[PDB]
């Protein structure tokens, strides 16, 4: 399930901003 | 509304043109605990001795800010924060600087990040997501009316207060602009196609981020994710979006228009402005005035055993605050 794929991804923690 | 905004702009402008400066000293606060850490700064819980109040103090290392070329963005943040005032914006109480750091003391929101709550519970119901989303709608209406673009919307930057309402924080990317801007900034999952394509953008990017926020709040995961930013950016510009089975027909409709890759018809950036959003089916039951007054029943009240409590916040390695005996970047930060 998409829920499962999300929890298994490396993007469930606090996401950092970008610029450079 | 138009009546409210008009007067709001008057107060903001006076402050914007004559920013308060150096309204406190480091030695007037007691260091309690670190609440977050970033590349050029950190946020700590502190206790103000005179009043016995607890505050969140954002400390930025001037040298690291310069290395990361965020000087102007930092000046933008403070100048804007000391001038705004809205029920859903965390209040800046004091600001000052010393030889090494810049300091911004804000009101403490013990409830914690929406992020933490959202992840623990999985997803919020639609009435729940609608309650929070409505607060962002009015906040963006407010900010934009002042020619301010937020550019940093995400669950990580939303705090939940004692009344259960949201408090937006982190104005690191906020900027006052009329017309287009070009800085590549934000968070991968939340970037509008215009930003990734590097082609001059306006406040429409905030409304797009609202689209991402609502989806994540209601689904439990963002509409666009993958382990590599590139991979995430490919999905955002594709013009493709999948919606969970439980999403209501209206919600899917509100999101199709918000996550519109064609910013020349994306809700919020149309002739009707924000009203295309406020008068949409999914918000039919929302009493916008009730939300601003905070007279609506909150879907959840965070708990705390007392002021100063930090259990709604993660633990972070406690590092020491040093201040060199030599001024570091005076000129660059003179107006702060
Ligand atoms: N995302 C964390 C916290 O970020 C911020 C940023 N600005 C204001 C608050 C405000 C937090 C807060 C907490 C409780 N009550 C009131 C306000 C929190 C680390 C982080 C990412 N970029 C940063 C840049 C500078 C310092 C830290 C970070």
């Amino acid at each position: 399930t998409t829920y499962a794929d999300f929890i298994a991804s490396g993007r469930t923690g606090r996401r950092n901003a970008i610029h450079d | 509304v138009k009546e409210f905004l008009a007067k709001a702009k008057e107060d903001f402008l006076k402050k914007w043109e004559n920013p308060a400066q150096n309204t406190a000293h480091l030695d007037q606060f007691e260091r309690i605990k670190t609440l977050g850490t970033g590349s050029f700064g950190r946020v700590m819980l502190v206790k103000h001795m005179e009043t016995g109040n607890h505050y969140a103090m954002k400390i930025l290392d001037k040298q690291k800010v310069v290395k990361l070329k965020q000087i102007e963005h930092t000046l933008n943040e403070k100048r804007i924060l000391q001038a705004v005032n809205f029920p859903f914006l965390v209040k800046l109480e004091f600001s000052f600087k010393d030889n090494s750091n810049l300091y911004m003391v804000m009101e403490y929101v013990p409830g914690g990040e929406m992020f933490s709550h959202l992840r623990r519970i999985g997803r919020f119901s639609e009435p729940h997501a609608r309650f929070y989303a409505a607060q962002i709608v009015l906040t963006f209406e407010y900010l934009h009316s002042l020619d301010l673009i937020y550019r940093d919307l995400k669950p990580e930057n939303l705090l939940i207060d004692q009344q259960g309402y949201i408090q937006v924080t982190d104005f690191g990317f906020a900027k006052r602009v009329k017309g287009r801007t070009w800085t590549l900034c934000g968070t991968p999952e939340y970037l509008a196609p215009e930003i990734i394509l590097s082609k001059g953008y306006n406040k429409a990017v905030d409304w797009w981020a609202l689209g991402v926020l609502i989806y994540e709040m209601a689904a439990g995961y963002p509409p666009f994710f993958a382990d590599q930013p590139i991979q995430i950016y490919e999905k955002i510009v594709s013009g493709k979006v999948r919606f969970p089975s439980h999403f209501s027909s209206d919600l899917k409709d509100l999101l199709r228009n918000l996550l519109q890759v064609d910013l020349t018809k994306r809700f919020g950036n149309l002739k009707n402005g924000v009203n295309d959003i406020k008068n949409h089916k999914w918000f039919a039951t929302t009493d916008w005035i009730a939300i601003y007054q905070r007279k609506v029943e909150a879907p959840f009240i965070p708990k705390f055993k007392g002021p100063g409590d930090t259990s709604n916040f993660d633990d972070y390695e406690e590092e020491e605050i040093r201040v060199s005996i030599n001024e570091k970047c005076g000129k660059e930060f003179s107006e702060f």
